[PDB]
């Protein structure tokens, strides 16, 4: 019906300025207003502000004072949003909201804007194995730790996609401007340690691929 | 500013039961000229855009199925679902359009059921970790329910809270369960000054906490 195309993810350093666009198609730009909603902490939604493209009416929230200034484009039929003085708390996903009527509002796909003072490092992985000689469970669990990579994401598979069942991927945590994650799969005792398993991690931003046999 | 509160935060439901959500505002959101209530209910899928379901808190939008209906006016706002489906796993919000600035709700998420519990996932540190100058012992909590759980790290009988990195996952799509990892990192000479490391976790379905430990030497 109406398409709200935005920009992609951006890797910015703290101190610079980022610009977020929201392309409009299928409807006239000079009739309806555009709003912006900031989504923080996964679930919490914060209202940024709004702009009327015809009469240049601009209102902003008290939490976004001297930070967000809204600008519209009357020739390319798109909206612009720029941020000033980016800090560590601005790591959030931003959406453009189309205020058509009081009945329905359309949304975009969102722009992932992460900010860190951070260099791209190859991930260092270490295999994990239980140090006990015997156990009571019929299943043996294994894993491998992924530490020291930037940026998100890293695709972690097991045995080249053959051991797809029973895999558990944990979300990353930011520690000293770099993310760390882990994974755990369940293996029956009839294979380990007679049959070897491998960890396959992939980083397309660094173009590396290291295989660790456990 | 007009602030809104939502209750409850989370609730576990089955397939086919009735779900009622409550949104409450501190002031009246009723406009007296047209008897309209300026509040709309939201619904956001994991990985998709948030969409609207109920506008003016009592009417249904085109494209929304007949199971989503709303009632209430002024202060109390209720969203009642007649029969939930498998695709109803989403987070709901309520937003007022009465006065500027606009505020959002706290967020309500539904869950599934039930009865998952772990026993042992203790992993000792490997030999490749100590060559880099550090040490890291991990504790996973796989196949557990509910997500309300407390983890505790014990080192030679002493409690240590610094350096604990917790990570929770979402609900599984196969057995409707959760998974949680807890990683305690430290330096290399602190690992050699201690022998025993106890991984403690307390659960709701058990009357005794599960204790398990391992030795270095």
């Amino acid at each position: 019906e109406v398409q709200l195309q935005q920009s992609g993810p951006e890797l910015v350093k703290p101190g610079a300025s980022v610009k977020i666009s929201c392309k409009t198609s299928g409807y006239t730009f000079t009739e309806y207003t555009m709003y912006w909603v900031k989504q923080s902490h996964g679930q919490s939604l914060e209202w940024i502000g709004g702009i009327n493209p015809n009469i240049d009416d601009t209102t902003y929230n008290q939490n976004f004072k001297d930070k967000a200034t809204l600008t519209v484009d009357k020739s390319s039929s798109t909206a612009y949003m720029e941020f000033r003085s980016l800090t560590f708390d601005d790591s959030a996903v931003y959406y453009c909201a189309r205020d058509d009527k009081a009945s329905f509002a359309f949304w975009g796909q969102g722009t992932l804007v992460t900010v860190s003072a951070a260099k791209t490092t190859p991930p260092s992985v270490y295999p994990l194995a239980p140090g006990s000689a015997a156990q009571t469970n019929s299943m043996v669990t294994l894993g491998c730790l992924v530490k020291g990579y930037f940026p998100e994401p890293v695709t972690v598979t097991w045995n080249s996609g053959s051991l797809s069942s029973g895999v558990h991927t944990f979300p990353a945590v930011l520690q000293s401007d770099l993310y760390t994650l882990s994974s755990s799969v369940t293996v029956p005792s009839s294979t380990w340690p007679s049959e070897t398993v491998t960890c396959n991690v992939a980083h397309p931003a660094s173009s590396t691929k290291v295989d660790k046999k456990i | 500013d007009i602030v809104m509160s939502q209750s409850p935060s989370s609730l576990a439901v089955s397939d086919g039961e009735r779900v009622t959500l409550t949104c409450k505002s501190s002031q009246s959101l009723l406009y007296s000229t047209n008897q309209k209530n300026y509040l709309a209910w939201y619904q956001q899928k994991p990985g998709q855009s948030p969409k609207l379901l109920i506008y003016w808190a009592s009417s249904r939008e085109s494209g929304v199925p007949d199971r989503f209906t709303g009632s209430g006016s002024g202060t109390d706002f209720t969203l009642t679902i007649s029969s939930v489906k498998a695709e109803d796993l989403a987070v709901y919000y309520c937003q007022q359009y009465y006065s500027y600035p606009l505020t959002f709700g706290a967020g309500t998420k539904l869950e599934l059921r039930a009865d998952a519990a772990p026993t042992v996932s203790i992993f000792p540190p490997s030999s490749e970790q100590l060559t880099s100058g550090g040490a890291s012992v991990v504790c996973f909590l796989n196949n557990f329910y509910p997500k309300d759980i407390n983890v505790k790290w014990k080192i030679d009988g002493s409690e240590r809270q610094n350096g604990v990195l917790n990570s929770w996952t979402d609900q599984d799509s196969k057995d409707s369960t959760y998974s949680m990892s807890s990683t305690l990192t430290l330096t290399k000479d602190e690992y050699e000054r201690h022998n025993s490391y106890t991984c403690e976790a307390t659960h709701k379905t058990s009357t005794s906490p599960i204790v398990k430990s391992f030795n270095r030497n």
